[PDB]
């Protein structure tokens, strides 16, 4: 039930904490409290480090 | 992306013995556009190679404290590397050299003869500072045992 693209924290926003967990996560490191559901930030399949550039740019944008 | 430009990922190569900790080149070239993104898998022989080390290279790719390399062995046999300037401005790749340095150990027990490190061309990405598609192309490396 998060409809939120790019709250991988399921917090309710979308900032640097956000940025951290795709960051971390894309390194192979163990990330709680992680919502591995909302890491396809653009829906092609894959959890690679253009969702953390299409993540960036969600925050930059705000 | 205007230029139509093809940016190369190359993989250098390296002779070593077994047991030897041997360093290895990943380069870009052909950069014309300024690179905002940039992700790549390596290849290599598990069997023979232990990834000890994979660094960048800071006269080039800038703002390293703020996680622009990002470096995943999670997988045996394969190297992620994964470029971004947390800035999506200031910190492009905008010139020609090393992107990053390989550090492999050979096992003691290896065989003499090349073993290639294979950049996968259907995973290599490259994009500008607004995460537009920039034209890739992959050269692989190796790394010879002597014997
Ligand atoms: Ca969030
Ligand atoms: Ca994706």
């Amino acid at each position: 039930s998060n409809t939120i693209l790019g709250d991988l924290n399921d917090d309710g926003v979308v900032n640097g904490d956000d940025i951290v967990m795709m960051r971390q996560y894309l390194a192979g490191k163990t990330v709680s409290g992680i919502d591995k559901n909302a890491l396809d930030i653009n829906g092609d399949g894959a959890v690679n480090g253009r969702d953390l550039m299409e993540l960036i740019k969600k925050v930059s944008n705000n | 992306s205007v230029k139509n430009e093809t940016v190369k990922l190359s993989v250098g190569t390296v002779s070593g013995n077994p047991g030897d900790t041997v360093k290895v080149p990943v380069t870009i070239s052909q950069v014309s556009t300024p690179v905002g993104l940039i992700c790549m898998d390596i290849s290599y022989d598990a069997s023979k190679f232990t990834v000890k080390d994979v660094l960048p290279n800071t006269d080039l790719v800038k703002d390293t404290d703020n996680y622009s390399f990002i470096v995943n062995t999670s997988t045996p046999g394969k190297i992620s590397i994964t470029f971004t300037d947390p800035t999506l401005a200031n910190y492009p790749i905008s010139v020609d050299g090393i992107l990053a340095y390989l550090d492999f150990i050979i096992n003691s027990n290896a065989t003499a003869g090349d073993s290639a490190l294979t950049v996968d061309p259907a995973t290599l990405i490259v994009a500008d500072e607004n995460d537009k598609d920039i034209k890739d192309a992959a050269s692989n490396g190796k790394i010879t045992v002597t014997g």
